[PDB]
RNA sequence: AACUGCGAAUGGCUCAUUAAAUCAGUUAUGGUUCCUUUGGUCGCUCGCCACUUGGAUAACUGUGGUAAUUCUAGA
RNA sequence: UGGGUCGGGGUUUCGUACGUAGCAGAGCAGCUCCCUCGCUGCGAUCUAUUGAAAGUCAGCCCUCGACACAAGGGUUUGU
RNA sequence: AAUCCUGCUCAGUACGAGAGGAACCGCAGGUUCAGACAUUUGGUGUAUGUGCUUGGCUGAGGAGCCAAUGGGGCGAAGCU
């Protein structure tokens, strides 16, 4: 599952590829336009709360 | 540890429990027990049956302002350039407005000779 | 900073155009040489001379 | 390979089931079940995926007064599927086939039981959905 | 390129339906609607921006999803 | 120490109790110095209290709470 | 006191001009029978358990009862 990350203040959006469910499951069972903290991924995504803005289905 | 299903009542159907109902029109349903199944077959709406999950969230049984704008570089001017331009406020701006008027006033005097 | 994300900030492609959207961005009061304060985008192509391009400001 | 597990039958001889194909037949009257040795007084019964001999009672005249091989694709008796699920359908339905296993018709209305699918690939290809 | 405005309700094809229906001649709308065209009307009203107000969105840059579509999302 | 009997908890069945409250309610009937849009009744049903109420070993599970009772009775048996 | 059959593989193989076309080992299942069992699904259901409901009755409410199980929905346990 891929993650599209965009930071409006600096632009420079980039794509993250993850195959681990636990980093993703913090996002799971959440609706759009809800802000969630991405402290799940490693030690580099810390102090970062992120807003779900959209996505795509397996079929696109 | 199989797929976890949900019933007519919204309850969670563990493996080896209930029945699954496949209609002719292609839709498939699973019921936790004969009570939920008989209610579904008699076309009773689960939103009107009290002990149903759909009823409970329908009646909700048991369960600010923000904005920010950030200065950015714009192609042709770095964030430094815009800040310096907008920091011409302490009469430097007024200094630039007034020299333009006199820089157009003598042109107007030349324009008076060009108009007339 | 996230590597490759929170760095090398991309500029807004092109500045304001309306004669009021430039005043809000640059704190123009009134008739303070409004035309010149508009952002002038420079164009630099190898098979041509350098030149800067200004946009038409509306209202 | 893998053979079909035992399932609850629920369609004895004399059962009139719907015909789910476009052959023009509307119903199918089961007269016997293939592979049934039987027993005194016991009716030969069939479940989904079973090959039966049937005569269409109402339908088109050129199909009526004959014996047709048919395969049960849907059954209304609940049956267990080795993984704990008891599945049953809204009606008893079957399709007309030949002794070789090829469906006389071309399309199937409604779902087809999974047991009938992997046992009869010709029926499976024509199945709109699989239950 | 795109936003906007306009057109796409004309034309072309066929004759299945349809027997006071369609259609033809005649007459009415003092019982209605009408883009456009043309001509009227546009200081007729007493009542801290007007030297010009507000926000977004295209096109555009950038990250993709989908087997596929004149499909589209986020920034 | 024991097993009982109640009680309690658990499980489970059904499906949301009585009462009270509501500017909920098809409407209808009375009071208008009153009200300046109201009040007083009738009214199936609805909502909240309330996954409430009720039952649950009699052949369900655990109690260590309460109560009393439990070294008692009768008939026989010897190489 | 167990019984028989089918499918896969062997194998389009042996055999045969060809058409056709096996078997042994192995694997997966079924039929008839037998002995149980109730976790699951189904049946029963007067736990007369809990709602609904007709007629009547207790002055009404509440709570109930009678109609040889009033009727009906759902139903524990047990049996199956
Ligand atoms: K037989
Ligand atoms: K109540
Ligand atoms: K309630
Ligand atoms: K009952
Ligand atoms: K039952
Ligand atoms: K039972
Ligand atoms: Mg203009
Ligand atoms: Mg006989
Ligand atoms: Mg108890
Ligand atoms: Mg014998
Ligand atoms: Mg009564
Ligand atoms: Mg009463
Ligand atoms: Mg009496
Ligand atoms: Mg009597
Ligand atoms: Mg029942």
């Amino acid at each position: 599952m891929k993650l599209n990350i965009s930071f409006p203040a600096t632009g420079c959006q980039k794509l993250i590829e993850v195959d681990d469910e636990r980093k993703l499951r913090t996002f799971y069972e959440k609706r759009m336009a809800t802000e969630v903290a991405a402290d799940a991924l490693g030690e580099e995504w810390k102090g970062y709360v992120v807003r779900i803005s959209g996505g795509n289905d397996k079929q696109g | 540890m199989k797929v976890e299903l949900c019933s007519f009542s919204g309850y969670k159907i563990y493996p080896g429990h209930g029945r699954r109902y496949a209609r002719t029109d292609g839709k498939v349903f699973q019921f936790l027990n004969a009570k939920c199944e008989s209610a579904f077959l008699s076309k009773r709406n689960p939103r009107q049956i009290n002990w149903t999950v759909l009823y409970r969230r329908k009646h909700k049984k048991g369960q600010t302002r923000r904005a920010v704008k950030f200065q950015r570089a714009i192609t042709g001017a770095s964030l430094a350039d815009i800040m310096a331009k907008r920091n011409q406020k302490p009469e430097v701006r007024k200094a630039q407005r007034e020299q333009a008027i006199r820089a157009a006033k003598e042109a107007k005097k030349a324009k008076q000779a060009s108009k007339k | 900073d996230i590597p490759g994300l929170t760095d090398t900030t991309v500029p807004r492609r092109l500045g304001p155009k309306r004669a009021s959207r430039i005043r809000k961005l640059f704190n123009l009061s009134k008739e303070d040489d409004v035309r010149q304060y508009v952002v002038r985008k420079p164009l630099n192509k190898e098979g041509k001379k350098p030149r800067t391009k200004a946009p038409k400001i509306q209202r | 390979s893998g053979a079909k597990f035992r399932i609850s039958l629920g369609l004895p001889v004399g059962a009139v089931i719907n015909c789910a194909d476009n052959t023009g037949a509307k119903n199918l009257y089961i007269i016997s079940v293939k592979g049934i040795k039987g027993r005194l007084n016991r009716l030969p019964a069939a479940g989904v995926g079973d090959m039966v001999m049937a005569t269409v009672k109402k339908g088109k005249p050129e199909l009526r007064k004959k014996v047709h091989p048919a395969v049960v694709i849907r059954q209304r008796k609940s049956y267990r599927r080795k993984d704990g699920v008891f599945l049953y359908f809204e009606d008893n339905a079957g399709v007309i086939v030949n002794n070789k296993g090829e469906m006389k018709g071309s399309a199937i209305t409604g779902p087809v039981a999974k047991e009938c699918a992997d046992l009869w690939p010709r029926i499976a290809s024509n199945a709109g959905s699989i239950a």
